[PDB]
RNA sequence: CUCGA
DNA sequence: TATAATGGGAGCTGTCACGGATGC
DNA sequence: GCATCCGTGAGTCGAGG
């Protein structure tokens, strides 16, 4: 495989003959590829949060929990999520929505959640009062496909609902792999903290899982199809 | 085929943690290092070769090499991973001599 | 290789 | 015993009759 | 059933070097 190159097939599958494994190359026998020497991995580090987020309560479905996708309320126009809390703005886009958290000293104080179809208004970092718009909702809203609501707590207050949302989703971190390095976990396995991902000739280069998640293999430098 | 950086790095760590699990092999059952090794050795290679070792106190033969599989099998599995370890070790060493054969030809051609 | 019979 | 090194290199050919696998 | 490639014989003794 070329270099920065990644396989159209995954590793442990079977193959037909003919069937393009990728790009690049097509398979001249049947069987099952295997990964050569994959130069980067990937790791899908889970997360299982407890994020906030008020409403309208006439924009508002209801539903005792929602995939990912799935629509979570329709705006007539358009509304301004605000904070409810002081502090400072820790801001964490995901691949669609984002996770805003406010803190004072170290310690945080809110975690609102802002799926897909609402425009933060604030930067990283930002000083924010009470009241303050965090972010603006505009027509429909609905969550974004690499994030789940598990439960949903709702709470009526005023002409407004306000939602618990307890979020579970997933974080990807690459690592480049170098050829003096041998990957010991395989394709979709499940480590913990402190569990070796790749090993490397000296400690301090070694690849050890930081938290939780599951492992994928991207970019290997060879298939082998047997 | 020549052989990759990777492919190269590869085999040459599959055959030192090889002969590693051997060691620990020698460790754990109290057997001889020396006939471990032609065991392992002669199960990867095959039946068309076993023939006596010259070092061994013991005549390398079918019988034997089966009472050894048989008594390295017979282990727990973080013992018996070792075995495991040693196998692909050789199968490793095997691979690597064949795959550096054209070396030789371009050394020896000079002599 | 060359010479001899 | 540790930079890396990865497929050789000879090669003028002016006879003849048979048994042979062969192999056209 | 008939051309083609291969392996094998091809005088003696004697002398020199």
């Amino acid at each position: 495989l070329p270099p920065g190159v990644d396989a159209l097939v995954k590793d442990g599958e079977e193959v037909v003959k003919g069937q393009e494994l990728a790009p690049g190359v097509v398979s001249r026998l049947d069987g099952v590829a295997l990964y050569r020497f994959p130069r980067r991995v990937r790791v899908e580090y889970v997360k299982k949060e407890r994020a906030g987020l008020r409403l309208p309560l006439a924009a508002w479905v209801e539903k005792e929990a929602y995939k990912p996708g799935e629509i979570l309320a329709e705006l007539p126009e358009p509304y301004l999520f605000r904070a409810e809390e002081e502090g400072v703005v820790e801001l964490k886009e995901l691949e669609e929505g984002a996770f805003l958290v406010l803190r004072r000293e170290d310690e945080p104080v809110a975690t609102y959640f802002l799926p897909v179809g609402m425009t933060p208004l604030v930067v990283h970092g930002e000083i924010v009062e009470k009241g303050q718009p965090l972010a603006e909702a505009k027509g429909l809203l609905r969550m974004p496909r690499q994030v789940r609501a598990a439960q949903v707590e709702a709470e009526e207050e005023g002409e407004t609902v306000y939602l618990t949302l307890f979020l579970e989703w997933t974080e990807p971190k690459d690592y480049r792999v170098q050829p003096h390095m041998n990957v010991v976990v395989p394709e979709g396995a499940r480590v913990e903290a402190g569990d070796k991902i790749v090993a490397a000739i000296d400690p301090e280069e070694e690849v050890i899982a930081e938290a939780e998640g599951v492992v994928h293999l991207h970019e290997p430098a060879s298939i082998l199809v047997v | 085929p020549l052989l990759t950086l990777e492919e190269e790095v590869e085999l040459a760590r599959k055959v030192e943690e090889g002969m590693e699990a051997i060691k620990k092999l020698s460790e754990i059952t109290g057997l001889d290092p020396d006939l471990i090794r032609e065991v392992v050795r002669a199960k990867i290679l095959g039946s068309a070769r076993v023939r006596h070792i010259p070092g061994l106190k013991e005549t390398l033969d079918p019988k034997t090499v089966e009472e050894i599989d048989q008594k390295l099998k017979s282990l727990p599995k973080e013992h018996k991973r070792y075995l495991h370890i040693a196998r692909e070790g050789e199968a490793a060493r095997q691979h690597l001599i064949e795959a550096n054969l054209r070396l030789v030809v371009s050394i020896a051609k000079k002599y």
